[PDB]
């Protein structure tokens, strides 16, 4: 790039663009250049010199080439670099909703074309009936039958009749009216009556199918959330994220802090999250009862110790290994998932208690059936309390996952995608907190945390010179006010 | 904001055309939008107008003579012999033919020229044409999965009264033909919002802002797979504000495309009622002459909902969510409310990327500173009202 | 058998192939330079730079044979699928005013070099004697050597986006669609 | 309880599709009783073809030396170029002496209608001289061409080649983000030539392209730099018996219009970085005086 300018080929502005986009993180090189530097044609849409145009003798006299273009044009193939077209990502729900919608459109279009044809034909019938037969016998007409559309009646005639019969039927109609008019009117009205009698229940079943499929189709993140949490709730992924966050504040662009996220504005989350943990632990089957009690008391003690809660009813630094840090990260993950629910609760609650069903839908039995009527509605109660009772019922196992997900997406209007897997994430939290007492090193780390929590140049030495040398370490800083935690990741750099 | 005289043109023949089986793009949405408008009681501050079919020698104002003559001669029974002109203009391969094709192009071009003429004579401040909206085609092309470009037919029809013309495309599958036709001239500025990903137009870039006199006067913004309402507001308000503070247009052509709604066959955007309303609302706020046209929309419920909402607010009335009973009473959603719910799908667009686009756009734009013509011959078509309020 | 195509002209052929297929560009129909002017330049230049023991006889004989070859074998091997409809419309315009179909004076030196390169493809599949083959290969090598010096004047590096002297006209969307259709 | 299979409505149309009930009646009171192949032998392409009997191939309507428009059909049955001579002392001896001034090309002109017209293909000693040029599927110039959660970023920020993290050039931030708040995550596409990391926000890109020409990282030499004018198109690379050659003997006011293989007919000359530094300072000085 440096040489091309020296060969008198690269232009100044092009070289300037290449330089300013090569560097740009720091500007002293920019001012170093600006001291002594002496300072459209896109991928597509190119010129045609002799395109087939300029034919001003077919009614195009003026105002056809003044601000118009025939030289600079473009094709979808050229801009796509000869690669065809790519369709939008979809699944079974979207394509089946498209199919039902399209066939409903097809039925309605046929009914509407038929009724337009029948109304034009009935004005024709009365305007030929109101007078005598002498002018009825001779009624030669041009195509159109007095309307502005020339091919609609041919289209519906071809639809109702055969292929070769439609053309001759249209020809007769055009040349010999007031003869086949009554029989064609009777046939078309009978077809309309049968089509409407079919539609009076076909629309019903179509609506019943849509009432179940549309809410699932509107979800575009919760359908693949299970696989996403299966492939993303891993130790290596979390290590990758914290390392990526920590390398964004390095040199050549450190800092005593590595993360300023994971705020704790409200302490009410701990209450019902402990209630959910308690009921899930009470409704587990793979654990022993003394182990259940041990897990319960350890969780209660850790929650009452780390935070400022007082356990009414059912500068300090923390140095953490991989397991504890992962436990804390999962805890703040569920904290943020529930905070996303809590923060927007006000207006969704207002719109769900002020939601009013229209009166005309109460006549023809347009109510939703077999979707949510067992008590799944969020009206008459707090949305958060109802959704947590729903989660507890789902953990209880007497309520299936499909209705839980449907109520979750219906109540919050696709804003509760993070709660699609709350039972699985709290199960994972439980079985990975099981690993805390499974070994002995994590128990000692927890004991040190209890020791240093209640009322620190020896902390680094104790947390470095007591394990195997090659293992990851984390530092969590807790503040007395505002509950704003911060996580610092340092490893293999203090020895 | 300010009180405006809104004119709306509809043809009943637009509704009863079906493009084909499995076809996303279709004209049936127009008739249900008309029915929702008619049943919502918007006639108190509205006048109904009938779109006359387009005259042949004035239809050739944009397209070539042979292309128009082929379109008036094309039909399913002779497409097999029409092979050369079928593949030359991409007709029948990607866009199949049907009965009444020439009728659709005639009534769409007639509605667009009607809106342009109503803009020219100045009796109505805003013209709404939902019947047209075919905005992807070119002079001798049916690419972009449509058949005509009637917006560029109506833009030049209003050039005589309006020297500076501003066009905005807000939906996906942007106006390739619209910005192509007005490339080299500064008289018409074409602004289009679309995604870099491959679409029916395929074109669109950040460096193709113009050549010749139209240089730096056709802005295109490449967007990503779905934009939140706040991010779309932050990418729409400063750009349009700078355009109206620098270009000084005397007319606005707004493409009310429903293709950018939350869920359709080919759309990939995630704007709710608020997000779609701000596009029209912002360009309404300056009070300069306006022409609203709509061709997008692959799902009937979403595009009908947003068109009813636009028709509601455009007349400065409070459009409620409840739908009165009509022929499509069991059509729009389970709860039957006029609100397109934004899907829970990720915001790929970046505030830093948006800021970079803003900076380069501002640095780009800082350097700059026929026997029936102009006629409004039609019929009101409001003598008989087809209001089906009885079950 | 295979003639020594110089690497510069191989790059020229690959660039022309890229322009035809990937860039979708075709040569100028009313080209300022066709085969007639390049052979006129040949007879005006190469005659006085060498002695005359009789080489002009078979030199002009080979030039006439090439000119005759460029007529019938143009529509046989040449015309990449993009250029078929341009050939059709050129012959239609030629037949409109009752002019004889003579396509040699239409196409430029790009098609001439392309016909030169395609010789060993069909030379091998016939009973064709090596005695004349050696002389034809040698004099064609002289032709490519002459074209080397003239390559900047004859195939100047320009594109059809800002000037009309780039010996190329770009494809249109309708022409691109109908050329590769049938 | 959707129950869609229970109700079918066989008396009218069914499943978007229409049955034969409309065509099952014929009572009207209106008249009141008064071989071929998928591919082609010319361009190896699929499309419209003409039926043939004497030969087992198919040809396009616009792939003939006397091409004919498909709407106007030829009279009778059309035959191929060699099909005319398929049904039908050697004629070469009299054909050579029949015409004058074409004697060395008489045999070449004899074989014109004995074979079918075809699209042009580059010979077997032209394309392979540049390794960057490879034959296409249908005859293309092949040089460089081939909505979920945050999970796109781990699949792109980790290549599993060495267990490291790729950092962008414009900004030294990988910006993988956090799982709880994935909106700060930025998608990164890598180069297909030097594997240079690049954020989607630094370079004005908005989507990943994986069909067609591969994405070029904008840290290379321009391919069509424009300065009446000049359109530089490089001189490509030669792998045929090391023909490209390497002769470093001047490296001074070289004026080799680019195309250098930097070290610590066609001729890709060799250059050193000391010469580039020297002539850069020379050009800077000569710009300082002017």
């Amino acid at each position: 790039i440096l040489n091309l300018y020296s060969q008198d080929i690269l232009d100044l502005d092009d070289l300037v663009e290449k330089v300013d986009f090569y560097l740009g993180s720091n500007k002293e090189l920019f001012t170093w250049f600006k001291n002594f530097v002496g300072y459209a044609f896109g991928p597509s849409y190119k010129r045609l010199p002799k395109s087939d145009t300029f034919m001003p003798c077919s009614g195009r006299d003026d105002m056809c080439w003044e601000v118009l273009n025939d030289e600079w044009v473009g094709h979808p193939v050229w801009a796509s670099e000869d690669s065809g077209f790519i369709a939008h990502r979809k699944n079974q729900y979207e394509e089946t909703l498209f199919k039902i919608e399209e066939e409903r459109h097809e039925y309605d279009f046929y009914i509407e074309s038929n009724l337009r044809t029948i109304q034009c034909l009935e004005t024709i019938v009365n305007k030929i009936e109101n007078m005598t037969e002498n002018e009825k016998a001779n009624f030669k007409l041009p195509p159109g039958l007095g309307h502005t559309s020339m091919t609609i009646y041919k289209k519906v005639i071809r639809k109702v009749y055969d292929k070769e019969r439609g053309f001759e039927i249209i020809d007769a109609l055009h040349e010999h009216p007031a003869v086949t008019a009554p029989v064609v009117l009777k046939r078309l009205k009978q077809k309309d009556e049968e089509w409407r009698r079919a539609q009076r229940e076909w629309n019903k079943v179509w609506r019943e199918l849509e009432q179940k499929v549309f809410f699932k189709s509107l979800d575009h993140l919760g359908l693949t959330f299970k696989q996403a949490d299966k492939k993303l709730l891993t130790t290596k992924q979390l290590i990758s994220e914290i390392s990526s966050i920590k390398v964004d504040q390095t040199n050549k662009k450190p800092k005593p802090k590595s993360q300023l996220d994971f705020d704790f504005p409200d302490k009410n989350i701990f209450y019902d999250i402990l209630c959910l943990a308690d009921t899930f632990i009470t409704h587990t089957t793979a654990y022993s009862n003394p182990d259940k009690e041990r897990l319960k008391d350890l969780l209660k003690y850790f929650i009452s110790l780390f935070f400022s809660i007082s356990f009414e009813k059912i500068i300090f630094n923390l140095f953490a290994n991989t397991n504890i840090y992962i436990f804390f990260r999962h805890w703040t993950t569920i904290y943020e998932r529930l905070l996303e629910i809590k923060q927007m609760n006000e207006r969704v609650t207002k719109e769900i208690n002020t939601r009013s069903t229209v009166t005309f839908a109460k006549d023809l039995d347009l109510l939703s059936s077999q979707l949510s009527e067992m008590g799944l509605d969020f009206v008459g109660e707090d949305a958060y309390k109802q959704v947590l009772r729903l989660s507890r019922r789902l953990i209880n196992g007497d309520l299936e996952h499909q209705w839980f997900e449907e109520s979750l997406r219906q109540a919050y209007n696709n804003k509760a995608f993070k709660l699609y897997t709350i039972d699985k994430v709290t199960q994972s939290l439980v079985k990975h907190a099981h690993t805390l007492m499974t070994d002995a090193k994590t128990a000692e780390i927890m004991a040190l945390f209890v020791k240093d929590r209640n009322a620190q140049i020896i902390y680094r030495l104790q947390v470095r010179s007591h394990m195997s040398n090659t293992e990851n370490m984390f530092r969590i800083e807790f503040d007395k006010r505002t509950l704003h935690v911060s996580i610092q990741y340092i490893a293999l750099d203090d020895l | 904001s300010d009180k405006r005289r809104v004119a709306y043109f509809y043809d009943a023949d637009v509704g009863n055309y079906a493009y084909g089986a499995g076809h996303p793009m279709k004209p049936h949405r127009i008739r249900m939008a008309h029915s929702l408008i008619m049943n919502y009681g918007l006639y108190k501050k509205m006048e109904i107008y009938r779109a006359k079919p387009a005259t042949k020698q004035e239809m050739c104002q944009f397209h070539t003579d042979e292309y128009i003559d082929f379109l008036s001669r094309v039909t399913p029974d002779n497409l097999e012999m029409f092979k050369r002109e079928s593949v030359k203009f991409n007709v029948g391969d990607d866009c199949p033919v049907f009965d009444g094709l020439y009728e659709y192009c005639s009534i769409s071009g007639g509605g667009s020229m009607e809106g342009a003429a109503r803009l020219n004579r100045g009796k109505c401040d805003v013209a709404v044409n939902y019947a047209g909206g075919l905005h992807h085609a070119k002079k001798s092309e049916a690419s972009g999965f449509c058949y005509l470009n009637d917006i560029v037919l109506g833009i030049i029809e209003l050039l005589r009264y309006h020297p500076r013309v501003l066009y905005i495309d807000i939906d996906v599958h942007h106006g390739d033909g619209v910005e192509e036709a007005f490339y080299t001239t500064d008289r018409v500025m074409t602004c289009s919002f679309h995604k870099y990903g491959e679409f029916f137009p395929g074109t669109g870039e950040l460096r193709d802002i113009g050549v010749g006199a139209g240089k730096n006067y056709a802005v295109n913004v490449p967007l990503r797979d779905g934009i939140d309402d706040a991010t779309y507001r932050s990418v729409f308000e400063p750009v349009i504000k700078k355009i109206m503070e620098w270009y000084q247009p005397s007319a606005v052509v707004l493409q009310c495309g429903g293709d950018s709604l939350s869920g359709d066959r080919l759309g990939c955007f995630n704007l709710s009622m608020e997000g779609h309303a701000n596009c029209v609302n912002y360009v309404k706020s300056f009070g300069i002459p306006m022409m609203v046209v709509g061709g997008g929309g692959y799902t009937m419920r979403n595009v009908a909902r947003t068109w009813c909402f636009e028709t509601g607010l455009l007349n400065n009335v409070v459009l409620d969510k409840d739908l009165p009973y009509n022929e499509y009473y069991e059509y729009y959603g389970p709860d039957y409310k006029l609100s397109v719910r934004p899907s829970n799908m990720f915001n790929v667009n970046t505030p830093e990327y948006l800021d970079k686009v803003m900076t380069n756009i501002f640095a780009n734009l800082e350097n700059t500173k026929e026997e029936d013509s102009a006629e409004a011959k039609d019929t009101k078509g409001g003598s008989q009202y087809a209001r089906d309020l009885h079950v | 058998i295979s003639l020594q195509i110089p690497i510069k002209l191989k790059s020229v052929l690959v660039d022309d192939w890229e322009y035809v297929t990937k860039d979708k560009k075709i040569c100028r129909l009313p080209a300022d330079v066709t085969v007639e002017m390049v052979l006129n330049k040949y007879e005006h230049e190469v005659s006085q730079e060498l002695e005359s023991p009789g080489s002009q006889s078979q030199l002009s004989e080979y030039c006439a044979g090439l000119k005759l070859y460029f007529d019938k074998c143009l529509g046989n091997m040449l015309l990449y699928r993009l250029e078929r409809l341009q050939y059709d419309e050129l012959l239609k315009k030629s037949s409109k005013d009752q002019k004889p179909l003579v396509p040699i004076r239409i196409y430029g030196a790009i098609h001439l070099l392309r016909l030169i390169s395609v010789l060993p493809e069909l030379i091998s599949s016939t009973t064709m004697d090596l005695q004349s083959c050696q002389l034809l290969i040698k004099q064609t090598e002289d032709f490519l050597v002459w074209l080397l010096m003239h390559v900047d004047e004859y195939f100047n590096d320009k594109d059809p986006n800002r000037s009309d002297d780039a010996l190329y006209v770009n494809t249109s969307s309708q022409y691109e669609g109908v050329a590769l259709g049938m | 309880k959707k129950r869609p299979k229970r109700l079918s409505s066989q008396n009218v149309n069914y499943d978007l599709k229409r049955r034969k009930i409309i065509t099952s009646e014929g009572i009207e009171r209106s008249f009141k009783n008064e071989e071929n192949e998928d591919f082609c032998s010319a361009c190896n392409q699929s499309g419209s073809f003409l039926c043939c009997d004497t030969c087992p191939k198919s040809f396009h309507f616009l792939c003939l030396d006397p091409p004919i428009d498909p709407n106007n059909l030829p009279k009778g049955d059309w035959h191929c170029n060699e099909c005319k001579f398929k049904i039908f002392k050697k004629i070469e001896s009299n054909f050579i002496k029949q015409n004058n001034n074409v004697k060395i090309f008489a045999k070449l002109l004899f074989n014109i209608d004995s074979h079918n017209p075809k699209q042009f293909q580059l010979p077997n000693y032209i394309k392979e001289t540049f390794p960057a040029v490879k034959t296409g599927s249908r005859g293309q110039y092949s040089d460089e061409n081939d909505t979920k959660l945050d999970s796109y970023n781990p699949d792109t920020h980790i290549d599993s080649n060495s267990g490291k993290f790729l950092i962008c050039y414009k900004c030294n931030q990988t910006r993988l983000g956090s799982w709880s708040h994935p909106e700060n995550s930025r998608l990164i596409m890598t180069c297909d030539y030097c594997q240079t990391p690049w954020h989607l926000d630094c370079v004005p890109r908005a989507s990943f392209k994986n069909l067609g020409s591969k994405w070029k990282c904008p840290l290379h030499s321009p391919t069509k730099v424009y300065k009446n004018y000049k359109v530089w198109k490089k001189q490509r690379l030669i792998n045929k018996k090391n023909q490209l050659y390497y002769e470093p003997l001047q490296k001074i006011g070289y004026q080799n219009n680019g195309n250098i293989q930097i070290i610590p007919d066609f001729k890709i000359t060799q250059i050193d970085e000391n010469s580039i530094k020297y002539d850069f300072f020379d050009k800077i000085y000569k710009s300082k005086m002017v």
